[PDB]
């Protein structure tokens, strides 16, 4: 829950999910970039973010 | 290293090389260092970056 | 009188070494916002809002 990150500030539990790699779902009202570029998709820039 | 030394010198420098105040540190030392029940409270983030 | 088999000693110590003073200078603390802060029972601090 971003929420709740949001509300403690503890960024234990996202970094080390995010550090091993592992599957997970950031639930919350998010801003996104829309991108039409085929390119773009083969780089692999949303795991970038 | 070689040094040249009366007796009386080189037991004062002896007790100085073999009784040195200082320490190995590491994160989990300072972390330590950090009073028990503020590592404890939710309302403070502590990071070691 | 002076005996060089007497006063010849090797003295050891380490090659280099930093020295740190202050190691809560090595935590990053951050607070959450003063709205959301609870107490040891774990609800706000202040509830009447």
């Amino acid at each position: 829950n971003l929420e709740e990150l949001m509300r403690t500030g503890d960024y234990a539990q996202i970094t080390n999910m995010l550090l091993n790699n592992q599957p997970v779902a950031l639930v919350g009202a998010l801003p996104f970039i829309t991108d039409s570029s085929v390119i773009s998709l083969v780089a692999k820039l949303d795991a970038t973010v | 290293y070689p040094s040249i030394l009366h007796p009386i010198d080189h037991a004062f420098n002896e007790y100085f090389l073999q009784h040195q105040l200082v320490e190995p540190l590491n994160n989990d030392i300072i972390f330590n260092y950090i009073p028990e029940r503020i590592r404890n409270d939710v309302n403070y983030i502590l990071n070691m970056d | 009188q002076f005996d060089f088999r007497a006063s010849m000693h090797m003295l050891t110590s380490n090659l280099t070494f930093t020295v740190y003073s202050d190691l809560l200078a090595f935590v990053s603390a951050d607070t959450v916002e003063p709205i959301n802060a609870v107490a040891f029972d774990n609800m706000r601090i202040m509830n009447e809002l």
